[PDB]
């Protein structure tokens, strides 16, 4: 007969294996195709999808209270509104996203993100916002002299509502790990902090205490590698019918 | 793909398709938004 | 629609200073995600990135092998005073959301239509008895025999629905690989649905289940130890793997947030805190202005 | 750069009594090594060397199988009063330093880009107890789970996140052939680097430790027997075989002479005398004018 | 099917075999490759580097003192001043090179030595030494005139600071042996020896107490084979986290 | 090489490369020596 | 169909054929009906 | 026949020889008998 040596990796079960298998239903007729819309050939087409972030993940908002973040007219100057947290591996603003969810399903990532922001305050009220991302290296900037150093845009209000900041791929390595320890250089990104350039000026018809929603997406530039099961989803037992 | 077997569905993992259209998702308008342009 | 091999590359950029040019700001009111890119959001660098795109195809990210079914019988004598029944089998009643990975994975996209390849794994123990002398697992030939939809189910390891003449069943040893064979997409629908808004009955009365697809009814697997009883107690488990094959996904959705308590709806009691709470899905930090995760030297 | 797959021929050479030709003498302070032939140092005759030289390309040299973990638990239940945690597993965090003959080996080079197949050869003993009789090894059904970084790690024999529908992982019994597959090239960087003169944190912290790499943090194996416990108590013991393909090697190091203390760094105590202690790598002979193996006749 | 024999060496695992087996991360992308300087193909590279030699492997030199031989001015003609045994295997000076390491990686050799000397004395401080390798056969020089009549190089010291003496391929066998008989026909290689040519000269507002330094590599002629594990290194235990 | 799967690291030992440069660590040198000539 | 042994009946299940004439059981009459006739 | 060895005796059952000449047993006369013909 055909001569045969069975190799070590003969008699495996692989869960990642591509070979062919034995037809259970021989000559089986799969129903015609028909035309669906929204076709997703490719995950990274999600991950280019706007998602809002849980900017205001404090324990004093709940529920739809945690997506928009509070910008009041200051009696001050220069002063820093919010911040957000890039750690998509750990437990962030970033993490219930469509960008987290999906990428949280991959351990290596690569590429620039746009995190855009829209203005929900009245059309009589004003503002210039800078928001700034700082690469990694040291602390958070807590002064907006210290924030402009880094790559931000500034944001003035009217009738284009949003604004994007790119957070552009700069590191070392060709990728970053979705890594548990968040001040390992190999996964941390750095900071976005938002500052007020001028102020939040609204007159006595409009409410003074506003609201900002920010979305957050991946650019064409973006990667992800090595598939792992997600930490989002837990299990203790099999599902039941009923409990 | 190889398939040894007769039928087409028995084939392996099917050849990679690298076809995108995230504009089904990132920009399902009627009037497309043009690159710099105030999009109001 | 264009061909993405490699992710995009980036072109040098310039200074530019220009009126009535806004590339930074967008309408999000118009439904269509950001436009801008970082050669006009930035001044940039000519990069030519040459990361491929085939780990995150659908094909790649569903087409994986997960465990579907775990099914555990004990392999012994049933026979009583008066019962006649060997029970030395188990019927599943084909689904996929019993385990929540594959589900949740699934659950992505609204329209899935995959052929699918299913791998069995069999393992024996021998039962902790009071008086039990361990010396090797018996070579069990197992049946798996699928039981599509109306057609009549086995009582017994001894009934003649085992017979398997039209029904598909496979027939594997205990240290034999682990049976594998190919399913293929067997919807009377062209695409598989992991949510259905709507009732598959045509009654209005409670018996008819919200969120139940008249797609679903997929029949049953019905796995039986060949081999009669054994003169001692084994416990047989049975693990089922899928893997999608030929993948077309359509509708993505948003990911599931709570943990999932059951197989026949997408209800939820959520954690007591956060994460994943019903009022709190991401984890609680002291201030909107505190990094968690600061870097201080 | 020429092609050598023979080594150097030798050319005739005649007496040479030249002014200004002083090939026996160099300048080491430049740097480079000597250029003196052997043709022009003495004189030589026509030699047609035909030995081979593919045996000592980086390929052949580190692309053999090496063992690089070796990891032993007892495969019983390990369940007690109030536990319910069946411990029937372990997981490595892997790397390539536990076992020296592979790390001195893959250490005379700073930088490795290789793909590597890994082989896992399980082995069980009966563990001999005060009452226990021989008959034979139970062919256990084992699995393999690759955890990469950030992902839930398995707890017990039993948790639910061997479900693997994303986590590569083998099942693999105790009489099939060893387990085999290849991992690609997986670094974050366009080499692994056998040496870090760095930290892998942003702190300036004791916590962050000298030599960790921040390319090195490649995940788990997490290894479990799927066979729920036995009557009696086995030993299973693991050993994995790491096989470098396709391999390139930059920068080559000083070789390793003290003997290997740790993983997490390249530190020594030495061997309290010659040969390889901290003041004495080669051993003592008499003199400087002795030699230790003279033929006397 | 396909007719089947499973011949003997089926179900084996040979650490020296060379088979495709299945990719575990399927269609995953490996980061680009990038170039980096000193790219290594083949051992026989590195071997063709100069290491130095604890000629003065002695039980009252420690460290940087092994690798440097005191030559003297001498009250006496014609002496010996120091030797280098040739037995890589065995523990000698030539051990603990690129050479002695990497080919006890190796069984088998073949080709030519090169070893040079670095003299480290005074610009002012002259000398001739006589460098001599005999073949094997008999007992190792200790007069120059026996020295002499075998391949030898005689030494000027002057603006080119170092000489080196070929070690020419003298073998019956085309390999010889790293066998842990030295005194066997197959592994030995012979002897180095030097002797005093003339002397060495140093003013008096030089040092008399000089050094020379002993490099060794081989040639393009150079060729290892039948790989083995290296007896430079030992394990007792798996090697812990911490100890 | 041959390889039976489908990814191109999953292939055998890779096509013997007998290319050498030893120059790259044995004369590292801006000039480079001649054979023979006085190297000062 | 491949078939690796001498006989060709120990040969796989036979190639598809997908002739049909129902006619030999639906209309076995000697004079055809014609569809919209009276068949009478 | 198809022979996966080196050496022919090795090879399966041989191409079928169908052969016959039963006149070597049926009617091994000198002078040939002729259908009908008195054979004396
Ligand atoms: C929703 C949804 C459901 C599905 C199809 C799942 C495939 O279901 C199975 C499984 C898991 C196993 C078998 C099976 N296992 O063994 C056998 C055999 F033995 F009968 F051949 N059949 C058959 C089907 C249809 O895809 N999407
Ligand atoms: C430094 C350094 C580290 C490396 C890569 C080592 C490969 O690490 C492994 C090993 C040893 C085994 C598995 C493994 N064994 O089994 C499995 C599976 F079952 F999950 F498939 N994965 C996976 C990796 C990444 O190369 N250089």
């Amino acid at each position: 007969g055909v001569p045969t040596c069975l190799l070590p990796g003969s008699n495996q079960f692989l869960t990642t294996d591509d070979h062919s298998s034995a037809p259970a239903f021989p000559d089986f007729s799969p129903t015609p195709e028909m035309h669906i819309p929204g076709q997703v050939h490719s995950m990274l087409e999600i991950v280019q999808i706007e998602s809002m972030m849980e900017i205001n993940n404090v324990n004093d908002a709940s529920g739809v209270e945690r997506l928009r973040v509070q910008i009041s007219a200051q009696s001050d100057m220069d002063q820093l509104l919010f911040n957000i947290p890039l750690d998509i591996q750990l437990e962030g603003p970033l993490r219930n996203t469509l960008l987290g969810n999906i990428s949280r399903y991959y351990t290596h990532w690569s590429g620039s993100l746009e995190m855009t922001f829209m203005f929900c305050g009245s059309f009589m009220t004003t503002g210039k916002l800078i928001i700034c991302y700082t690469p990694p290296g040291g602390s958070s900037p807590t002064d907006r002299m210290q924030a402009m150093l880094a790559t931000h845009v500034v944001w003035d209000f009217g009738l284009q509502s949003s604004i994007t900041i790119i957070i552009p791929w700069i590191s070392g390595s060709h990728y970053r790990m979705f890594n548990t320890d968040a001040k390992a250089i190999n996964a941390n990104v750095g900071y976005v902090t938002c500052f007020m350039q001028t102020n939040l000026v609204a007159p006595v018809g409009a409410a003074d205490q506003c609201y900002i929603v920010g979305m957050v997406a991946a650019k064409k530039d973006f990667n992800l590698r090595l598939m792992r099961d997600s930490p989002d989803i837990g299990q203790s037992a099999i599902l039941p019918e009923q409990a | 793909q190889i398939n040894f077997y007769k039928d087409s569905y028995a084939a392996s993992a099917s050849k990679q398709d690298f076809s995108q259209d995230p504009s089904k998702f990132t920009e399902p308008v009627a009037e497309a938004l043009k690159a710099g342009a105030p999009v109001l | 629609g264009e061909i993405v091999k490699t992710v995009a590359n980036t072109v040098e950029s310039e200074i530019k200073a220009e009126l009535g040019v806004i590339p930074s700001l967008n309408a999000v009111e118009t439904g269509a995600t950001s436009n801008t890119e970082p050669e006009e959001a930035i001044q940039t660098r000519t990069v030519i990135n040459m990361h491929g795109t085939a780990e995150c195809l659908v094909e790649n990210f569903l087409g994986r092998s997960a465990l579907v079914c775990m099914r555990s019988f004990e392999y012994k004598n049933h026979s009583t005073s008066t019962s006649s029944i060997q029970k030395n089998f188990f019927i599943w009643t084909l689904n996929t959301r019993e385990l929540v990975q594959i589900r949740r994975k699934m659950e992505l996209f609204t329209y899935l239509r995959f052929d699918t390849e299913i791998t069995i794994v069999p393992t024996l123990r021998l039962f902790s008895s009071s008086n039990v002398s361990f010396s090797g697992l018996p070579n069990l030939t197992l049946q798996a025999m699928y039981v599509p939809t109306g057609a009549r189910k086995p009582s017994s390891q001894d009934s003649f629905e085992w017979q398997s003449a039209c029904n598909p069943s496979v027939f594997f040893k205990i240290n034999d690989p682990p049976a594998r064979l190919t399913i293929p997409f067997m919807s009377i629908n062209s695409a598989y649905a992991n949510f259905y808004d709507g009732f598959a009955g045509f009654e209005k009365k409670a018996t008819v289940l919200y969120g139940i697809n008249p797609a679903n009814t997929m029949g049953n697997l019905c796995l039986r130890v060949v081999n009669s009883y054994q003169p001692v107690q084994y416990t047989l488990t049975v693990r089922v793997y899928m893997k999608p094959k030929h993948i077309k996904a359509w509708a993505p959705r948003a990911p599931r947030t709570m943990p999932y308590t059951n197989i026949l709806n997408n209800n939820y009691a959520g954690r007591s805190a956060a994460p994943n709470a019903p009022t709190a899905i991401v984890s609680h930090r002291s201030t909107i202005k505190t990094m968690p995760n600061d870097i201080n030297l």
